[PDB]
């Protein structure tokens, strides 16, 4: 009985890490979708 | 026994209220059955389901980090 705990907090901890990387990864994501679309709608303005 | 100590051993021992004591067992069994598969079944919701469940998707987000579109 005493070792499913730190099984379940060595995946805790594990959980948090993946959670930390995705997070930079989606911040990244969102940034780069920002500067897409504002490029988009700045070059459809210009062409008219 | 002897007199100045008294021990009496038992392989199964309880009080005898009564002639037989299974009616009395009986809730125990029932109290251990139900612990058991309660216990079983929260282990496998709480692990099997849940963890594969995490685990499922996580790559098609990883290999995408550079994308521009």
């Amino acid at each position: 009985q005493s070792a499913r705990m730190v099984a379940m907090k060595a995946a805790t901890d594990n959980a948090g890490q993946l959670i930390k990387d995705l997070q930079l990864i989606y911040n990244k994501l969102r940034q780069a979708a920002i500067t897409q679309e504002i490029s988009e709608i700045v070059g459809g303005a210009a062409a008219v | 026994v002897q007199p100045h100590v008294v021990t009496v051993l038992a392989d199964t021992a309880i009080r005898a209220d009564n002639l037989d004591e299974a009616a009395i067992l009986e809730a125990r069994k029932n109290a251990e059955q139900l612990l058991a598969n309660q216990k079983s079944d929260l282990d496998s919701a709480a692990a099997l389901a849940a963890l594969a469940e995490t685990a499922a998707q996580l790559e098609t987000i990883r290999k995408i980090k550079n994308r521009a579109q």
